[PDB]
């Protein structure tokens, strides 16, 4: 039912693509 | 009141840190547990992403890298 | 007189962490024990309740041969009772005084047992603040048991403590800066200082005046007089390093060569009836630790050629890239006002339809829930300063079980 | 003979395999495969587990095998420059090789045996085994052959010592002798590749013209081509893209018919290496002990 540990990945990723410039 | 200064420990990066040639390639040396679950990351290039993180597993750890576009 | 039990208490020797702890005496047999006595009308004035549950969490799976054993605790309407361990001789800093310092031989074998507890605790995920000489107590047979666990706190994976809590002396400068810390740094540092009194009879960092006394710890100097062997001063030099990643670990300790000599086999790991079998294959695992854990290369970078057996699995990288011949960045960071990133930050979090809480004005605890298996995924944003003019947002994970 | 390999296998798990701290790289399926392979060089791993991201979940493996058969594919040859490999997803093209070889994600628990594991990889008949976190649904490391033999020869006292231990192969009879797939000092690189696919083994054995062995072409020596990014051409030799290596390779691990099972497992495991070249006096290749038929014969005795 997914991973734990790239869910992390994956919540991060979205985060710093806003932020991230 | 201004945000804590951040602590040495998480200044340890093991995959900046560099295995001995004879040990197989995908061992890593003992983290400490305050490492864990802290992200850490590649320098942006192109349109990859490159995410990372060490977590354990009762007493096994498990440094996992994602590559993302 | 108030007995528990069949336990008749009598003459009070204990100071405490705040509540008086005096001797039990079996009515039936004599038996020795030492109780903790908290009433309730002292505690729930404070807002302790959840410091000395704390206390009692951390003590209660306790069982180790230079640690006071936690034999029971019991309630009454109007106090609480830690039934302890009783042993008689008192603090080992009535060991001091009496007696001309110790010699190699006794100061030692007692920083040995003191040590063997302190490994036992953080194997535990248990740091001991207040590790002093009068914290530690000696039985008939003069061997070193660790007491008061008032301002201890189980360490948590990927958590930081801060609070400084220790004694004015025998603490560690990054807690008497009131800087946050991993945790076993922090007990070394006491323990070093500990050794100094062993073998000297006064300590490391002392002064009338306080302010002058944690200027004289922050700075790491002290005097190693005379007599003091050699292979002890290397030591003492490592166990209080200011800097807490230079500090000695208990790794280093154990295979120091001080502390080798002569030390009982029995402290530390080495050395329906399959646990004869799980204890015999677990030394297997950790002789050959090439199997399970990443050796670290050698060291000198000056030298002409190097010869070496490489992995047969990792040629190709090798020879590519070595012949004639990317960092990895924690979190984020930004050169922004501390309070307008914080701003920008939460504004990305509503943008994304996450549930955020905020704990501190740096410190958030966002909710994300997965669009395809409806699974709720958490973690930690806390934001640090790197630089004089330079800020670092780290990301932590929280796992949660139910 | 029967019991005492298989009951060691089956009191143990998996997890006891797993190294106290190893390294583990995820990729993306909407990720380039050509990027994917230089990640794989950068790392020094083999293999990756491929996540879905629209699927919130893992959904295969990205091994050197992935990266010899995007080669043999699209091989416009060769001064045209690869055009399929530059401009292609994982994803994409799992829709075209994964497609009419339909093989699903294979993984075990932490907790499962040891012996479901030497199971599962002879039953699947794959080399990786992700060994999956059930809660969690964490990955935390790929299981291998070497991996286990490793820790057999690692975790056992030989003082109840089976019989066969002491036996040669040649009554054993464990290993392939029919048809070895193997390839000239002479043969282009392409050609090797071809044989990789359509008899799907481990490695080919590089014979002279006489037939004896010199060296060994492995499917791991192929990401050379790809970490040196020579792999444009793959016109050259088998010997020539093993030149890599020269000088610093000290020799083909064989073995003979009349040397004990022992002393050929022994020797497997000093040299962590997947597979023996079997021969006789001469060199000529006779024969090749796996990995793979070892630990068979240990599951099955
Ligand atoms: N080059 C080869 N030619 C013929 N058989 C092989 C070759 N390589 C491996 N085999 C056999 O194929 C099976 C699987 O080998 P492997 O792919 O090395 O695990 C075993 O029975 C091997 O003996
Ligand atoms: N029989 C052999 N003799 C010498 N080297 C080998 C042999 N088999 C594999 N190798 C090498 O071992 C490395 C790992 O390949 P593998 O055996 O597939 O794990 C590669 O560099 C191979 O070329």
């Amino acid at each position: 039912p997914g991973s734990h540990t790239i869910e992390f990945f994956e919540m991060c990723a979205n985060l710093i693509k806003i932020l991230a410039q | 009141k201004s945000p804590p200064i951040l602590p040495p420990h998480l200044l340890q990066v093991i995959l900046n840190k560099d295995t001995n040639i004879s040990c197989d390639p995908a061992l890593l040396p003992e983290p400490n547990h305050v490492m864990l679950n802290h992200l850490y990351a590649l320098s942006i290039k192109d349109s990859v992403m490159v995410l990372s993180a060490t977590h354990r597993y009762k007493k096994k750890y498990v440094t996992t890298l994602l590559y993302k576009p | 007189r108030v007995k528990i039990g069949h336990y008749i208490l009598g003459d009070t020797l204990g100071v405490g962490t705040f509540g008086k702890v005096k001797v039990g005496k079996h009515e039936l047999t004599g038996h020795k024990v030492a109780v903790k006595i908290l009433n309730r009308q002292k505690i729930r004035s404070l807002d302790v309740v959840g410091k000395i549950r704390r206390e009692i969490q951390n003590l209660k799976l306790f069982r180790h041969p230079h640690i006071i054993k936690l034999y029971q605790v019991i309630s009454t309407p109007s106090d609480i009772f830690m039934v302890m361990e009783y042993v008689s001789g008192g603090e080992l800093f009535d060991y001091i005084c009496k007696n001309g310092r110790l010699d190699e031989k006794e100061s030692r074998r007692l920083f040995q047992q003191i040590l063997s507890g302190v490994d036992y605790c953080h194997r535990h995920m248990v740091v001991h603040r207040d590790l002093k000489p009068e914290n530690v107590l000696l039985d008939a047979h003069m061997n070193a048991k660790i007491a008061d666990f008032g301002l201890s706190n189980m360490m948590s994976d990927g958590e930081f403590l801060r609070t400084s809590c220790g004694s004015p002396n025998y603490a560690a400068p990054e807690v008497i800066s009131g800087r946050l810390y991993a945790g076993p740094e922090v007990d070394i540092w006491s323990s070093g200082v500990i050794l100094y009194a062993l073998l000297c009879g006064t300590l490391p960092f002392d002064d009338d005046h306080v302010p002058t006394l944690f200027k004289k710890i922050c700075d790491g100097i002290f005097y190693t007089p005379q007599y003091l062997n050699p292979s002890v001063i290397s030591l003492l030099k490592h166990m209080l390093q200011v800097d807490p990643m230079k500090r000695a670990t208990i790794k280093d300790i154990r295979e120091h060569e001080w502390f080798k000599q002569d030390l009982p086999k029995y402290l530390f790991p080495e050395d329906a009836v399959a646990y004869h079998l799980i204890i015999d294959n677990r030394r297997i695992m950790n002789e050959a630790k090439d199997f399970y854990l990443a050796t670290s290369p050698p060291d000198s970078f000056l030298d002409d050629h190097h010869l070496t057996r490489p992995h047969p699995e990792r040629v190709p990288f090798l020879v590519a890239e070595t012949p004639r011949a990317a960092k990895w960045h924690l979190g984020i960071r930004s050169q922004s006002r501390p309070n307008d990133i914080m701003a920008e930050v939460c504004r990305a979090i509503k943008q994304l339809d996450y549930e955020w809480k905020v704990v501190n004005p740096y410190y958030l605890r966002v909710r994300r829930k997965n669009p395809v298996t409806s699974t709720f995924s958490k973690m930690s944003l806390q934001l640090y300063q790197v630089d004089s003019r330079t800020y670092l947002l780290d990301f932590r994970s929280i796992d949660d079980e139910i | 003979n029967s019991s005492v390999y298989t009951t060691f296998m089956k009191s143990h798990r998996c997890y006891d395999l797993i190294p106290t701290s190893s390294k583990l790289v995820v990729f993306d399926t909407s990720l380039q495969v050509k990027k994917a392979f230089f990640a794989l060089v950068t790392n020094g791993v083999r293999a990756a587990p491929l996540w879905d991201s629209k699927k919130q979940s893992f959904v295969g493996m990205l091994t050197i095998t992935d990266f010899i058969n995007i080669l043999h594919r699209y091989y416009k040859s060769a001064l045209v420059q690869i055009y399929e490999l530059e401009e292609h997803k994982i994803e994409t093209w799992r829709e075209v090789y994964l497609q009419d070889s339909f093989k699903p994600l294979v993984c075990i628990s932490p907790n499962a045996s040891l012996f479901d594991a030497v199971s599962s990889l002879i039953r699947n008949k794959i080399h990786r085994l992700p060994v999956i976190d059930p809660e969690s649904g964490n990955t935390l490391y790929i299981l291998t052959h070497k991996r286990i033999l490793k820790f057999l020869k690692l975790f056992i006292t030989e003082f109840p010592k089976p019989e066969f231990m002491s036996k040669s192969l040649e009554e054993l009879q464990i290993g392939t002798y029919a048809n070895i797939a193997m390839v000239r000092t002479t043969t282009p690189v392409y050609v090797a590749l071809g044989i990789f696919v359509q008899h799907r083994v481990s490695a080919l054995p590089v014979v002279d013209e006489k037939g004896r062995v010199v060296d060994i072409y492995s499917k791991f020596d192929v990401i050379n081509l790809a970490a040196e990014k020579t792999y444009n051409n793959l016109d050259v030799s088998v010997t020539k893209a093993l030149q890599h290596r020269s000088h610093y390779f000290e020799g083909v691990l064989k073995c003979y018919l009349h040397e004990t099972l022992e002393a050929i497992i022994n020797r497997l495991v000093e040299a962590e290496v997947h597979r023996l070249v079997v021969v006789d006096e001469h060199d000529v290749v006779k024969g090749i002990v796996s990995l793979s038929d070892i630990l068979q014969a240990l599951v099955l005795t």
